């Protein structure tokens, strides 16, 4: 039950996984 | 950050999700 993503992978994830997205 | 909770370590997909503006 568990993801790991690093580098581009994980911005692609925060993007599909955020409606208002994100910004660190 | 989601960087290290996300990357360094695994997270469960709710964390990540916390890890969004809202």
């Amino acid at each position: 039950n568990s993801l790991r993503a690093c580098g581009p992978a994980l911005m692609d994830m925060l993007r599909v996984a955020c409606p208002n997205g994100f910004n660190s | 950050g989601v960087v290290d909770s996300c990357c360094r370590n695994s997270c469960s997909f709710s964390t990540l999700r916390a890890y969004c503006d809202s």
